[PDB]
């Protein structure tokens, strides 16, 4: 139990934007954190930092106080956008938190060749791009063995290949027994890598449980297509006759939105008659699963192109 | 030339004392005997326009209420309207009207005479070049030449190598010089009036002479100017705006070596004084720099403390201020630049006198005194106007 | 423009003293600037101006009387020498016009013939300062 | 310590800094040049001032360079709240880059005071090398004092904005009102008043100041005239010895140095 | 007719040619995803396809005329990334000054205001707005006039997840009307869903370009089909292994197999026989991986076991 | 035309400035404090601020338009507008509209409660010459700030970064202000005899400073030829940064 958060709901102003959020975190899962209208996506990342004071419950980080120092020598965070000291170099700028974090310094060398900046490694950060900041950004939060990460947005500005080997990097570190907290606004992607989704929206802690479970505790429609073929005569029949509407947008596009109880004789329809070329069982997504908990609590259905 | 038993005089008292009656009179006239004669307002003593009109050999001579016209011009054989000889000792030219081309009156050699109140308008077609003196005065020691009006003669009371002599309270208008002044040791002159002139008054190479509660209102170019003049006292004066025609200087020292100038009034010119470089060490306190746009123009780099006794002058611009309460100021006034005798000794600065770069150079020199040159500086100022009795 | 002497007239005012130039005896400098010639009523009056700051940089031709070739009272315009190149009497019982006595002249004999004939020390252009000039002032015009 | 783990990098971060080290040259090459012009007119009351007068204008500034953008141009920067996630104190990372900027402060003017003094005991014969070396000593010791209050000023204004760019618009307004307008004022409230408006209370107005504290400080051995002081002539009239302005310098850095960081609790 | 027609370009700046031989062709109605690493041939294209640079080798022919006609670029948006408006200025005065300038009606200001969702956020300073709201503004000005081309470079950074899904469901909103776009993006999942036919090209030259069922069909990936208890693991386990088929051993009831998906037809009929398929996942080869394989392609030697 | 639909956002994003507004604001208390200890205690009082404008109208022009082409860069928007139906000689010249017309503004509060603070305050200032040897000098101002805001869009079209062009626009005051001038009056105090008396009138025209105030001073040039020489400064200047700007 790595994060034991109990009972927590942060007031300032009197304006209570946290509330009674129970968020225990295991010693090696992935949790995700993702706020739209309420703003404790914030509030509570602070509050694991411990920059921000509990307000009416406590906040237990690995057990402990989370504005102890024996703590903070285990923390890594990487901010939103850090563009940390244009003057100093790549070794300088890790050099200078290797001193402040009490890790050793021969862990600035093998972290410059970990992430890859040892070809930009003594060049002024002025002179680097966003992509290689966020490569800075991670080196100083994996430093001296961190038992807790908290990436804020850790893929923003990115090339493709270094954010899938960034989640092979973090995939490492779950196997080494370290948290990882990812709080992110661009969850198609993340719900590859994550292990438990935590959606908060009003102050509120709405859903909170593995993907399996997200979908178990929410009702959605899995969006099978069968390329091969969509015509038209039994095929927008012989599945309707369940209730399962055989809706498709081009020349073979039938996106059947099913209900995930009759997965056994839609694909015996499926492959008893007609023969099929790629079935894409498209299950619903970290998107569709944030827009049923969001629009549970507040939201209301935007327009067809109205946001 | 006839003499003056030759016209018809009146006697009233018989003691040598004659009365000529009103009417005209014609040609030059000469005493020859000790006449203490008077005349009627309608003496028009009218000369033909050749030779010195009344000319003056004998001593103890008491003329007075006569009125020349009209003398000659001759200035090399001095055609004067009053010629005084050098026997003609202890004259007495009183109270007469005098209008004519040459010398007003002209003596030479004469000791004690007193040329009292007298009204000499000289000329107005000649230019200022042969309009002769209107009192000239020729090396004469003890002469007495008291509140006469001479008006556009030229060069005004011209005085000539003469030693002891008072110049009291006369009105001298529209001259080129108003008192000249030519190698005159140990003389004086008070409560003299001039207006208009294109040099107030000229002191030229005469030592040891006191200049004290004169007046010099609207000349031109020049409001006292001493060349030479050494153990000399300037004390009371008022010069009110010099204007240009030189461009304005109320005083010019110019090789003056020794002289107190203390209270005077230097008022509303283009420049307040003008102290060559030649002319140092002498003791300037207590005057009244006001009006002036630019107060002294000091073209050196040694230092001239202007200030004997601890107490200075006042000065128009000077910002300071008086913590303890008596009457000099507390900061001392310098009142020239480092850039104010930038232009002075080169002029093509002129064209470069309104950039800020410049008013740069004025507030760093007020700031960073290392690159102030040794200037004119007066340590305690005055903080009011010690000439309360010399604007009347 | 520099290179003329120009000659005086009977209304040429001083430049220091304003008045008239030719109404005196001695010799009479005079300066020419290129820009404007300005004349003097006597050569100390000129070696006065002369040493002013304003003039020590100003570069102007000095000019003054020969009176080695002239008669004192009424020095013709004519022969005018350079005054850098001049040998200064000085200390003379002779009337100039405003300031000490400094009778120009060009050949140094003709000045040692005045110099001993008077009682004075013939001096270079350089050697005239202006603690000599008030010096010398003050011999002439003073006790 | 983490005090010096901070330091060691505004130390290496201010050294890098293009314009500091322009105006630290221009501080050294017009000390030598002010000295320079002071030997060659052999007076020394006038170089002492002059000096004195070079620091007015370049300490305050040399520190309002360094620290406009100490606390709000890390906090935009995002790497300040990347910091208090280390095991560090809202406290120790005010005090670390006081001292950090404070050594670049404590060698730009070792270089600058330095350097003059050797353009003068290489340049004017028989100057006392006792007399030299104690009233430069003196300069340097009070400079960087100077130069210490300007940096503390400097935490204030930075904790207090939000944006950077507003930094530097409260960091110009400092250097413009305490070191060529309050002399102005208090000039203009003595001129228009004729120094008949309080001939007591007005040199208690100097204190309020501390580039004129740091004027009294350096001209007590050398009074000497007037206009070089013009008004710091109020300063004869100030009864405190020197020791107090000493401490009243001294003063002016705690005080607004616990203000900094009671500004930077409150964030 | 065809939105943009790159042939053969071949741009250079000096000895090195930062673009390479690029052929495209946009269609009327597409969404193509210009995908560059190593390469500023995602940003030469991009420039090229706008004015803002010529083609050194070749042409362009966007719209059927050249990129710098005026009546070209009347009907040209283009959002670029990172862009930050002049903050002292207001939301709505942005709009207004940008709808003066492409010659759009006024009265279509406030629509586009509304649209986006910048309602209660116009007439505020842009200094005080949000990543995802200037994002928003930056879209209004790229919908403003009917334009016929969209560059939409990087588009959703800084989004909410609601106005990211919104974003896109303007997307093909659009692309229904006629107007072919261009999305420029490097989050490669999300932009998956909505991309008609990928453009991934490497350094120099252009990679592959077509629809994702065609990548797919022609670099040969494996099937990421995970399970979890169709009739037993252990039971399951073995039967790939001799068919000659990865199957994962995962913890417990769970069978994931990686198989080669061209035969998976009738492999997964046999899955079907011996239990129920009633929680399976079949994922195909993501856009994430098909990039990831264009890059391993030509150069690029892949990082360690984890690394970057 | 669209070089006035970009000079109306460049008006309405120029009078927002807070820096400019402190400035134009300093620079109307100082032209009315110079006028009024100027006066009380016409020729004398206008070249004192002929000096005060000469210090402030080049920092006005360089406060608008040192970040015009760079921080449109940086923003982001210089590569959204050339995209637009423009070219690059008309966001130059519009922006030079719209920054012209604020700092032509910038004289109307500075020495529009100037010229109010003298015909109300001297009771007899005979304004027949007022309103002449104003509006002399209220023209006169704004080209001398247009020669510096055709000054910042050379030194804006140059750089790539914006803390380069402040650090150039600072160097373009300094130079043209008071370095110009200063190294005009060294080499005379070294050199009298040496350098030409002449040529110093001639070499006043190559800084724009000094033609200002030239033509607030009334000599060997005439006036024609100045003013002439002002708008040569300006129309050089603006071809200077339009070549520089389609070079990007
Ligand atoms: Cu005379
Ligand atoms: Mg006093
Ligand atoms: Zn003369």
């Amino acid at each position: 139990n790595a994060v034991e958060i109990q009972g927590v709901s942060q007031r300032y102003g009197s304006m209570t934007v946290l509330h009674d959020l129970n968020l225990n975190l295991g010693e090696g899962e992935v949790l995700g954190l993702f706020g739209h209208n309420g703003a404790g996506k914030t509030t509570s990342m602070k509050l694991i930092l411990g920059l921000l004071s509990p307000s009416e419950g406590q906040v237990k980080v690995l057990g402990r106080a989370p504005n102890d120092p024996q703590v903070r020598r285990q923390l890594g965070y990487l901010p939103e956008n850090v563009t940390f000291y244009p003057q100093l170099s790549g070794r300088e700028t890790l050099r200078h938190f290797a001193r402040l974090k009490g890790a050793a310094l021969t862990q600035v060398d093998e972290l410059l060749e970990q992430v890859g900046l040892a070809h930009a490694a003594d060049r002024r950060v002025k002179t680097y791009s966003k992509g290689m900041r966020q490569r800075l950004g991670l080196a100083q939060a994996l430093l001296g063995e961190p038992r807790l990460l908290l990436l804020d947005e850790p893929t923003v500005g990115l090339d493709p290949i270094a954010t899938q080997d960034l989640y092979l990097l973090i995939d490492r570190l779950r196997q080494r027994g370290t948290s990882i907290i990812l709080c992110s606004h661009v969850l198609p992607g993340v719900e590859a890598h994550i292990n438990r989704a935590a959606i908060l929206a009003k102050g509120c802690l709405q859903a909170v449980g593995s993907l399996s479970q997200l979908r178990a505790e929410a009702g959605l429609p899995v969006r099978i297509r069968a390329s091969g073929i969509s015509e038209r005569d039994s095929w927008l029949q012989r599945w309707t006759d369940a209730g399962h509407s055989a809706r498709g947008l081009s020349e073979s596009s039938i996106e059947v939105v099913a209900v995930n109880g009759h997965k056994l004789v839609l694909l015996r329809q499926l492959l008893g008659e007609g023969e099929p070329e790629d079935i894409e069982i498209h299950q619903p997504s970290l998107e569709d699963l944030y827009r049923y908990y969001m629009e549970r609590a507040g939201d209301v259905r935007a327009q067809e192109g109205r946001l | 030339a006839p003499q003056s038993i030759t016209t018809l005089p009146l006697q009233p008292d018989g003691e040598n004392r004659w009365r000529l009656p009103a009417g005209e009179y014609q040609g030059q006239f000469t005493i020859e005997q000790p006449m203490q004669l008077r005349c009627e307002p309608g003496a028009v003593i009218q000369s033909q326009g050749q030779g010195s009109s009344l000319l003056i050999s004998a001593p103890d001579v008491l003329v007075e209420g006569c009125t020349l016209y009209e003398w000659g011009s001759d200035l090399t054989a001095m055609d004067s309207a009053v010629f005084i000889l050098p026997a003609a000792e202890r004259a007495q030219i009183s109270n007469n009207r005098m209008r004519g081309p040459g010398f007003g009156v002209f003596v030479d050699g004469t000791r004690d005479v007193q040329v009292i109140g007298n009204e000499i308008d000289g000329d107005a077609g000649v230019r200022s070049q042969d309009r002769g003196n209107g009192i000239h005065l020729f090396a004469v020691s003890g002469a007495r030449v008291l509140h006469n009006h001479v008006r556009n003669a030229r060069d005004g009371i011209y005085i000539d190598t003469s030693n002891g002599n008072h110049l009291e309270g006369n009105v001298i208008e529209d001259v080129r010089y108003g008192v000249h002044y030519m190698f005159a040791n140990e003389n004086s002159l008070i409560d003299n009036v001039t207006r208009r002139t294109r040099t107030g008054y000229a002191l030229m190479q005469s030592r040891k002479l006191t200049v004290t509660g004169n007046r010099s209102e609207q000349d031109q170019n020049y409001g006292i100017l001493m060349n030479y003049i050494t153990y000399s006292t300037i004390t009371g004066n008022f010069v009110s705006d010099v204007q240009r025609g030189g461009e304005g200087k109320a005083l010019f020292i110019y090789n003056s070596l020794f002289n107190t100038i203390e209270n005077n009034h230097f008022e509303k010119s283009s420049l307040g004084i003008h102290l060559t470089a030649g002319s140092e060490d002498n003791r300037i306190s207590g005057n009244a720099f006001v009006g002036n746009q630019q107060q002294v123009k000091y073209v050196a780099s040694r230092t001239q403390e202007w200030s004997v006794d601890g107490r200075g002058n006042y000065w128009s611009d000077y910002l300071g201020w008086d913590r303890n309460n008596d009457g000099l100021g507390d900061i001392a006034y310098e009142p020239n630049d480092n850039v104010d005798r930038l232009l002075w000794l080169y002029p093509q600065v002129r064209l470069l006198m309104n950039s800020p770069s410049i008013e740069v150079l004025r507030w760093v020199q007020r700031a960073f005194p290392v690159i102030k040159s040794p200037g004119v500086q007066d340590s305690h100022p005055l903080m009011k106007l010690p000439t309360e009795k010399l604007l009347t | 423009q520099s290179l003329e002497p120009v000659a005086f007239h009977d209304s040429d005012e001083c430049h220091v003293c304003g008045m008239i130039i030719t109404d005196f005896p001695g010799p009479k400098g005079q300066a020419v600037e290129k820009r404007g010639v300005k004349k003097f009523c006597s050569t100390a009056e000129m070696l006065g101006w002369w040493l002013q700051p304003e003039n020590r940089l100003l570069d102007a031709k000095l000019y003054v009387h020969d009176m080695g070739r002239s008669v004192w009272e009424k020095p013709d315009d004519g022969h005018l020498i350079d005054a850098t190149s001049a040998y200064y009497v000085v200390g003379t019982s002779l009337k100039g016009a405003m300031g000490a006595s400094l009778a120009s002249f060009a050949e140094e004999q003709d000045a040692k013939a005045l110099a001993g004939m008077h009682g004075g020390r013939v001096l270079r252009f350089e050697e005239i300062d202006q603690a000599l000039l008030q010096e010398a002032a003050s011999m002439q015009h003073g006790g | 310590n983490q005090v010096w783990n901070i330091a060691r990098k505004e130390l290496s971060d201010g050294l890098r800094n293009r314009w500091l080290l322009a105006i630290s040259l221009l501080f050294a090459v017009l000390a030598v040049g002010i000295a320079w012009l002071g030997a060659a007119a052999s007076s020394i009351p006038a170089t002492i001032a002059s000096l004195a007068s070079l620091a007015t204008f370049l300490m305050p500034l040399i520190a309002l360079l360094l620290a406009y953008d100490a606390i709000v141009g890390e906090d935009e920067g995002g790497t300040l709240m990347l910091l208090l996630t280390y095991p560090l104190g809202r406290g120790q990372i005010l005090l670390g880059k006081f001292v950090g900027h404070g050594l670049i402060l404590a060698l730009a003017v070792l270089i600058g005071f330095g350097c003059a003094a050797l353009a003068i005991a290489l340049l004017v014969e028989g100057v006392e090398l006792g007399m030299l070396f104690w009233a430069f000593g003196r300069f340097m010791i009070s400079s960087t004092l100077l130069g210490w209050v300007f940096l503390a000023f400097a935490y204030v204004l930075s904790g207090k904005v939000n944006e950077k760019s507003s930094a530097a618009g409260l960091a110009l307004g400092v250097w413009f009102l305490f070191v060529l307008v309050f002399d102005l004022v208090l000039l203009a409230l003595l001129v228009l008043s004729e120094g008949k408006f309080n001939p007591e209370l007005l040199p208690w107005l100097l204190l309020l100041n501390p580039t004129d504290i740091y004027r009294l400080i350096n001209l007590s051995g050398f009074e000497g005239s007037g206009s070089a002081m013009g008004v710091l002539s109020l300063g004869a009239d100030l009864p405190v010895p020197a020791a107090v302005l000493w401490l009243c310098l001294l003063a002016w850095i705690g005080v607004s140095l616990l203000l900094a960081y009671a500004i930077f609790r409150r964030r």
